[PDB]
């Protein structure tokens, strides 16, 4: 998910602007 | 050296900030 995605990977701003309007 | 990354809390706090407006999907509150 967007939290297991990240929280285990060092993912970027894309996901997280992803969920935002 | 010390990657960053968000685990429950931080994580919706990266996203108040792209948001802080209305709000996005995970919302804890």
């Amino acid at each position: 998910g967007i939290v297991e995605q990240c929280c285990t990977s060092i993912c970027s701003l894309y996901q997280l602007e992803n969920y935002c309007n | 050296e010390v990657n960053q990354h968000l685990c429950g809390s931080e994580l919706v706090e990266a996203l108040e900030l792209v948001c802080g407006e209305r709000g996005f999907f995970y919302e804890p509150k």
